[PDB]
C-alpha cells in the first residue's frame, strides 16, 4: 500500500 | 548582517513551509536551519508573519517546540533562523522507514506530542498542522520538536472558518461545514497521528472516510489503544477527550522517558 506526503500551507 | 552570521549547507527540503537549509552559525559552529518564506505567500501578519509571532510565544528551554533564534526581513522574503537537532530525523520518515511503531515507543512518542501542543496551547497558540512530517526527532536526545507553525494562529474559544493546514489531518467538522473549534480540531489530528505511528500510515485519504466515522485497524494494535484513537477521532467535536483525558487514558500510563527512549529504540 502506497505511503505518501500530504502538502499544506 | 545575514549572510555573514550563518554559513549555508544543503537544501533539507521545501513546500508549503517554503525553502528549509542546514547551516551553521559562524560565531560558535552551532548548528542551524535556515528558512526562507516569500512574502507573496504570507497570508496572516502580527506585530511580521504570524509565524514568526506565534514562534516567539512559545519560544522558550521547553524542548518539545522548534526554538526561534532569529529573523531577518529580505525585501521579497523572511528568513528563520531556527535550532537545528543533530542527527534527527522527521517522524514521517522515521515510521516510513521502521513500519507501524511499537506501542512502547509510540506512547513516549505520543506523550511528547501532547507536552508540546499543551505548551503551545498554553502559549495561546493553535498549531493547525499536527502530522508526522511536521515532527523532529531528536535521536540522540530521544526529544520530540514541532515544526512548521506557518498555518497556526492565536488561540480563541470562537469558531475558526479558514484553514491551511493538512486535509488528510483535518476534522470532518471542517470538511462538512468549514467550522472547527481549536482544541477539538487538534485532538482530531492527534487521534490521527496516533493511528499513523500505531499502523504505520495514516487511517483515511478521502473525505468521504474522514466523515464517515469507521476506524479500521491494519495492524495489530492494543484495545487499550484502539480506544483511545476511537475516541480522539470521535466525529462529534464535544465527544472527543480533553488533553487532561487523554493523557489520563489508561494507554498512556508508565511512559518511558526521553533518554530511556532513545537507548532502547533510537540508538
Ligand atoms: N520545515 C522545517 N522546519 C525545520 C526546522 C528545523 C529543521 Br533541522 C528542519 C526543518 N524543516
Ligand atoms: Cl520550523
Amino acid at each position: 500500500r502506497k505511503r505518501r506526503r500530504h502538502p499544506s500551507g | 548582517p545575514l549572510e555573514s552570521q550563518y554559513q549555508v549547507g544543503p537544501l533539507l527540503g521545501s513546500g508549503g513551509f517554503g525553502s528549509v537549509y542546514s547551516g551553521i552559525r559562524v560565531s560558535d559552529n552551532l548548528p542551524v536551519a535556515i528558512k526562507h518564506v516569500e512574502k507573496d505567500r504570507i497570508s496572516d501578519w502580527g506585530e511580521v508573519p504570524m509565524e514568526v509571532v506565534l514562534l516567539k510565544k512559545v519560544s522558550s528551554g521547553f524542548s518539545g517546540v522548534i526554538r526561534l533564534l532569529d529573523w531577518f526581513e529580505r525585501p521579497d522574503s523572511f528568513v528563520l533562523i531556527l535550532e537545528r537537532p543533530e542527527p534527527v530525523q522527521d517522524l514521517f520518515d522515521f515510521i516510513t522507514e521502521r513500519g507501524a511503531l511499537q506501542e512502547e515507543l509510540a506512547r513516549s512518542f505520543f506523550w511528547q506530542v501532547l507536552e508540546a501542543v499543551r505548551h503551545c496551547h498554553n502559549c495561546g497558540v493553535l498549531h493547525r498542522d499536527i502530522k508526522d512530517e511536521n515532527i523532529l526527532i531528536d535521536l540522540n536526545r530521544g526529544e520530540l520538536k514541532l515544526i512548521d507553525f506557518g498555518s497556526g494562529a492565536l488561540l480563541k474559544d470562537t469558531v475558526y472558518t479558514d484553514f491551511d493546514g493538512t486535509r488528510v489531518y483535518s476534522p470532518p467538522e471542517w470538511i462538512r461545514y468549514h467550522r472547527y473549534h481549536g482544541r477539538s480540531a487538534a485532538v482530531w489530528s492527534l487521534g490521527i497521528l496516533l493511528y499513523d505511528m500505531v499502523c504505520g500510515d495514516i487511517p483515511f485519504e478521502h473525505d468521504e472516510e474522514i466523515i464517515g466515522g469507521q476506524v479500521f485497524f491494519r495492524q495489530r494494535v492494543s484495545s487499550e489503544c484502539q480506544h483511545l484513537i476511537r475516541w480522539c477521532l470521535a466525529l462529534r467535536p464535544s465527544d472527543r477527550p480533553t488533553f487532561e483525558e487523554i493523557q489520563n487514558h489508561p494507554w498512556m500510563q508508565d511512559v518511558l522517558l526521553p533518554q530511556e527512549t532513545a537507548e532502547i529504540h533510537l540508538h
